[PDB]
Order: structure tokens, then C-alpha cells, then sequence
């Protein structure tokens, strides 16, 4: 209302794992987004483990969100998609089966995939890193920038639990400076 | 919806289960057996090789489609169709197809098809081997092209995924060098086979899997269906002891609100 | 069942916990036994009792039948507590154990060719086995 | 008790092989001893056609019984095991395949 | 269905048997008629009714697809009385003719999928072709 704002999150868990129970659909009835954890994702690595391709958000419509934004979204939910089919043809038929574009593919999915894990604040007292938290604006720009594949050069281990997209660049440019010195002073004995 | 239908699907279903271990046993024999032969065939091509010492650029492409047409089957031609429009050119390079989708390649391409096949040509090795020894000849002869290399779209373990190519030419004349061609095809053949074989192997064990999620969704929707019933059923089965006993609540009803 | 079968059980097994020094010190340990039929968890009184505890050890038939005792299903088994609920050196002593078991189940599941990759297969095909 | 022993063997029809009916989940809870019957085993003219896979007995133990019988029981059930696996791979691929 | 209606059966169907000399000396056969839904031989009446009688005729809609007629599924149908209630020559002419369908249908199920076959195999076949 014009008094302000009230945003509610609510937490479901259906026992059985039901989701067609009357319970749930009567729930499902008011939902204008749906966050869906994956034990799969989990089970990766990749924390938070939210599914970006089984989840959903009414607000990825023309009449709230901007036009980019949209095909950004887009564009990185068919990349995962295709990502997955062709790593589903690599586990059996080898990875050098694929032409140049599918290759280019496959890099930029494992990119997006890995760049969308993410350090979390409240849990920074017990593991160390620092948390972040990465402005709409920076997400946006970082995800436009891999999903040109610009960065697919950096290796993907890099990606991993990271902040803003100009990180990877830094890590990769310091860990590169000091290689460098490294192959120097071997070529010195 | 029955528990005999759902018992009669995942009986099915658990007999292909194990049917497809039997097929994998089968599966394995079968590729033991011809690598068991293709060592047999590489010494005797090495035992020509040396008889024939002792007795002593257009290149001919030949271009084959892969057996099925899926995911498999159409990354592998598209990989195809890049190797092909890199290394061929249509002015010093004759291209032979087999099959309707590298017959589409090449003609999309405008590559010099010198003549079409049928893929079932493939399938018997002695035809094909035939056909293509008499073609090379006479090619060979009239000095139309000089190198040979036969192009399938398949992967292979030993190429990290990479298709099965192998240049044959370069390496009674006449009869000896037949022979050693037709030995060469032979063995190209058996090692496609070996190959085909593994990646059976590996389908067998996708397959299975399939099956086993299968039956857990079948498990699902029976019980969430034999759930629902039951409740109704129970649910209209009291609706009649309720019912004949509305006259009792009422008198109850009236008495306590009379009460005291 | 009644209508309130799931409060008959919670407001049961809702009074087992640790309770602080002013309110006793003591605590109460409860293991509920809950029998399925042909394995389906998912009936109304085991997925009820599920959704209270804090975690279960379901024992399988078809580890029963191939002579494993106690047959006690790993995978399907939860203690949503964790190393919280152990001591300092048995969190030690048993970190990762569950990772390497789900490795062994997979690749003894999944051998497939007699290729094999390194001196670690060898080095699961080990430990596994000990484990086990 | 003292005064003697009561020993009951009871019969009971499984309808359409429903294990789960609730007359059955009643009645396992006090059956100390399983003998379940095949009708395919009897098909095949064996007789008492009793399938020894299928059933068990709580007796079969080392508080009752000797190492010797223990150990005979096992390598038994794990032989019929066996060859009942092996016999399909008999009738699908020749019995030269083994 | 009305709590006694197992009673009413029952106390039906058992009016039916043979009687001694001393109280009339004749017989009653009864041949009862059940119709099942879709095969499900679960129903409450069809259980009852399987439970009153001496043995059951089972007939399937799938061997009316496959052309045979009657279709009557010998591996589902079952006669308590057996060669009781057969003759003499009878009995003897037909000792052994259930284990041959029965390895016959298991043969033939398999065949589909099978590629070798013994020469007892062909034997099989030829006989269970014969008793079809």
C-alpha cells in the first residue's frame, strides 16, 4: 500500500515430497516466485544451491522488468540448458566430440554455473572468506560479460565463490604476475 | 489403476533390468571376440606389407553418416561437417558420400561428389570393399586423384572422443595391392565395430538407469492414487453413520441449552 | 486414523530434549521404531514421524537378505544434529567418511569397462572395502 | 511353561499375493517361522514345493543350531541364489556362455 | 456391501457336494460365474467367491486377443480335486501335461528376446505347439 511495503518469504516442505497435495497447490495459488534448493547442487558444490532452471518468478515479465534484464535471464537459462545436454553427450562420448561451437558453449555454461555461487555474510565465522553482497547492477553486468564468453581463457576454478566479475580478472592477473616471476627465476639457475 | 497393472509394470520393468545385464555380458564377448580378430588382421596386414616390399595432390574423400540418427549421432555430424569445410576444398578434392545426411553435407557444401551410396553397402564389408578398391583403381589409373582417407562419424576412445579417420593410400602387382587395400578396409571396419561396441556398453548402462527412474515414478503415482481413494472411500462410508444419528445430537443440543 | 494423528505424535515426542541447569540439567534421549511395508517410506504414519525427529537409521531388507547385520541403509539414513552431536575427536576421526562410502556405492555401481583411471580407483576400491 | 510346550503351525491364504493386506501385517507380527509356497514350483512338479529363498526362520541361528548346520544353510542359500541368476543367462545366451 | 454378505454365498455354495446313501445319494455341482474389471481378481466378491470354492477357471481377455479359444489361463486356474476327480484312463493319459504348458509359456515368453535354443528346446516348442 502507499504506508509502505510488506514482503513475506515463506518456507514450505511438503512430507512425502507431494507437491499436487491440496496443501500445496492452495499455497503454489499465491506464490509470485518459487526458490527450489537442489540436493544435486548440493551435492556438486555449488552453495547456494538454489536450481536456477527448475525455479520460476512471475516478475521476469515485459511489464515490471527491463528489457536487457530479460534477455539476459533468457539467455543464461538456455546456455544452462544446452550446457547440460552437451555435458550429458561428453560423459559418453568424450569431450573432443564436440565441433568449436559446442565447445564454446559447454565453457560458457560451466562460467555462468560456477559464477552464481557466492560467499555468505552470516556465515563468514566460521569459514573464513569474507561474504558479499553483489548489487543487481554488478550481477547483471558480470553475467553479460561471461555469457559473451570474454573470460572463458580464465581457468573455471577461478570462478567459484566470488563477488563482483572483476575479481576473477584479478585473481587471474596476480596469480599470472607471479608465474611469470616464477619462470624467470627458474630460467636464472 | 490397479496394484496388479502396477505390479505387472514393474515386473517388466525389473525383467528388462535384468535382461539388460545379459546384454551387456553378450555385448562384451562379442567385442572380445573382435579384438581377438583385429589382432589377427593387423599381423597379416604387416606379413603383406612385407611381401609386398619383397615384390616391389587431389585426394578421394569418402564420407560415412553414422548408423542411428540422435544427440550422439547429430553432434558427431555437425563435427563432421567442420572437419569436412575445413580441410576439403571443392576444386582439388573429390568427395564420396554414403548416407543422406553427408550426401546433404557435401551437396550443401557444392563438393565434387563423384558418386552416392546406400548405407546398408556398409553393412556387408565385402561389397562396399569391392566397390570402392574398383573405383580407386580407376581413379588411380586416370591419375584423377592421388591420396585416399575414409571419414566416419563416430567417436573414438583412443582420439579423446575425436571421429575415425585414417589415410589408407599412400602407405601380378595388381592382385597384391588389392589385397593389401581390401585388408586395410577390413581392419578400418573392425575397428569401427570395436568402437560402436564400447559405446553400446555405455548406452546399456544409460538404459538401465532410465528404467530405474521409471519405476520410481510409477511407485509415486500409485500411491498417491491408492492414498486418495481410500480416504474417499472411508470418508462417504462414515457419511451414512453420521447422518443417522443427526435426531440424538439435536435432543443433546436442546437439553444442553436448556441445562440449568 | 483420527484427525489429529500428527498432534497425538508431536505433542509426544516433543518432550524429549536438553534442558538447562534452573530446569533440571538432565535430558531425554527418545528412539521411536517405526515399521513400513515392502519399504515405502512414504505412508502417513512414517512420513508423520519423519517430519518430528531429528534424522532416522532405516534398515534395509535387501541388505537383510544378502547377510549384512546390522542392515543399516547409509544413504537413506539422516542425524540432521552432525558432528554437533559428536566429540571433538570422534568429529576428527570420522570427518569425510560419508563422501568416500557414496564414492565406493558409485563407482562399485558404475565399473563398467575393466579401464581404469589411476591408483585411486585402487585407493576407493580399499577403503571402501574396509569401511564396509 | 513347565507344564509342557504348544507348538502351532498355522495356514494362511495371501490374497492375490497382497503382503501387505492388513490381515497379513497382523499375522507376521506374531509368526515366528515363515514357510511361503510358489505355485510356479509346484508347476514345476516340485514337491512340497516350498521356496526356501523366499522364506526364513528366526531358529536358524547359533543359539539353536551348530556351526555345521549354520554353515550348510548359508552355502545352500547361497547357491540356489546363484544358479537361479545363472539360469537366465543359460536360457538367453547358451549354456556355453558361462 | 452389507456386513454379511460372505454369508450369504457361502451357506449358498455349500449346499453343493455328494452325499452318502443314508441322506438322498445324488450330487449338486455348481459352476459360479464371477466377472472381474480389468483383470482385478482384488474385488471383495471375486475374493469371497475364490475363497468358497473348490478351484477357479480363469479366463483372460489378453489369450482372447492372442486367437485361443476358450481362453482359459492354465497357469492361473487351479483344481484342489486333481486326478480325484478324474478316471482311471484319464489320469494316466494326462500325467504330465501342466508342467509341459507351463515350460512351453516360459519358452515361448522368452523366445522373443533369446537367439539359442537347445535341441530339447525344439522339442519343447514342438510339444507345447502340439498342446495349443
Amino acid at each position: 500500500t502507499k504506508d509502505g511495503d510488506i514482503t513475506s518469504i515463506q518456507a514450505m516442505y511438503i512430507p512425502a515430497d507431494d507437491f499436487t497435495d491440496p496443501a500445496a497447490v492452495a499455497a503454489f495459488a499465491h506464490f509470485d516466485s518459487t526458490i527450489i534448493l537442489s540436493r544435486q547442487l548440493a551435492a556438486e558444490g555449488v552453495y547456494p544451491a538454489i536450481d536456477p532452471l527448475e525455479s520460476n518468478s512471475k516478475m521476469l515479465s515485459i511489464k515490471y522488468t527491463s528489457r536487457e534484464h530479460l534477455d539476459i535471464a533468457k539467455k543464461t537459462v538456455q546456455t544452462l540448458e544446452k550446457t547440460k545436454t552437451l555435458e550429458d553427450i561428453i560423459n559418453i562420448l568424450g569431450f573432443d566430440a564436440l565441433s568449436e561451437d559446442d565447445k564454446k558453449v559447454v565453457e560458457v555454461g560451466r562460467r555462468l554455473k560456477w559464477f552464481l555461487t557466492q560467499p555468505f555474510v552470516v556465515a563468514e565465522k566460521f569459514s573464513g572468506v569474507p561474504g558479499k553482497f553483489v548489487r543487481l547492477k554488478d550481477s547483471l553486468k558480470g553475467i553479460k560479460t561471461i555469457l559473451d564468453g570474454d573470460l572463458n581463457h580464465i581457468p573455471v576454478s577461478y570462478f567459484s565463490f566470488v563477488g563482483v566479475v572483476e575479481e576473477i580478472i584479478e585473481k587471474f592477473n596476480l596469480d599470472a604476475k607471479k608465474e611469470a616471476l616464477k619462470n624467470e627465476l627458474e630460467q636464472n639457475q | 489403476m490397479k496394484r496388479k497393472d502396477v505390479e505387472e509394470k514393474k515386473q517388466n520393468l525389473d525383467f528388462y533390468h535384468n535382461y539388460i545385464d545379459i546384454s551387456k555380458i553378450k555385448v562384451l564377448q562379442k567385442l572380445n571376440e573382435e579384438i581377438a580378430s583385429l589382432n589377427m588382421l593387423k599381423l597379416q596386414k604387416g606379413e603383406s606389407h612385407y611381401l609386398l616390399n619383397r615384390i616391389i595432390r587431389k585426394e578421394l574423400y569418402i564420407l560415412i553418416d553414422p548408423k542411428k540418427l540422435d544427440l550422439f549421432s547429430e553432434a558427431l555430424l555437425r563435427k563432421l561437417s567442420q572437419t569436412v569445410k575445413e580441410r576439403i576444398r571443392p576444386d582439388k578434392d573429390f568427395v564420396i558420400t554414403v548416407g543422406t545426411n553427408v550426401d546433404n553435407i557435401a551437396r550443401q557444401l557444392n563438393l565434387n561428389i563423384i558418386d552416392h551410396y546406400d548405407l546398408d553397402l556398409f553393412n556387408q564389408i565385402d561389397d562396399f570393399a569391392n566397390r570402392i578398391g574398383e573405383l580407386v583403381d580407376v581413379g588411380l589409373n586416370n591419375k584423377i586423384f592421388n591420396y585416399v582417407s575414409l571419414l566416419i562419424a563416430q567417436s573414438s576412445t583412443k582420439n579423446n572422443g575425436g571421429l575415425v579417420q585414417e589415410r589408407i593410400v599412400p602407405f601380378f602387382y595388381e592382385q597384391f595391392v588389392k589385397s593389401v587395400f581390401k585388408q586395410e578396409l577390413f581392419e578400418f571396419k573392425s575397428i569401427s565395430v570395436i568402437e560402436e561396441l564400447k559405446i553400446e556398453l555405455q548406452l546399456l548402462d544409460e538404459k538401465k538407469k532410465r528404467l530405474e527412474e521409471q519405476k520410481k515414478e510409477l511407485i509415486l503415482k500409485w500411491n498417491r492414487a491408492r492414498k486418495e481413494e481410500a480416504t474417499l472411500q472411508s470418508t462417504l462410508l462414515f457419511s451414512a453413520f453420521k447422518v443417522k444419528n443427526q435426531k440424538s445430537t439435536r435432543d443433546e443440543i436442546l437439553r444442553l441449552s436448556k441445562g440449568k | 486414523y483420527p484427525g489429529d494423528i500428527f498432534y497425538v505424535h508431536s505433542s509426544l515426542l516433543e518432550r524429549g530434549g536438553k534442558y538447562g541447569p534452573e530446569f533440571g540439567g538432565g535430558s531425554i534421549t527418545i528412539l521411536p521404531i517405526a515399521q513400513t511395508l515392502a519399504g515405502d517410506i512414504s505412508g502417513y504414519i512414517p512420513t508423520n514421524l519423519i517430519s518430528i525427529t531429528d534424522g532416522q537409521i532405516y534398515t534395509s531388507a535387501k541388505l537383510f537378505n544378502e547377510g549384512t547385520r546390522p542392515a543399516i541403509d547409509v544413504n537413506l539414513s539422516v542425524s540432521r544434529l552432525g558432528s554437533a552431536a559428536q566429540s571433538k575427536f570422534m568429529a576428527f576421526a570420522s570427518s569425510g567418511l560419508k563422501k568416500i562410502y557414496t564414492e565406493y556405492k558409485y563407482l562399485k555401481r558404475l565399473s563398467s569397462f575393466s579401464s581404469k583411471i589411476s591408483n585411486r580407483d585402487l585407493e576407493t576400491l580399499q577403503k571402501g572395502k574396509a569401511f564396509e
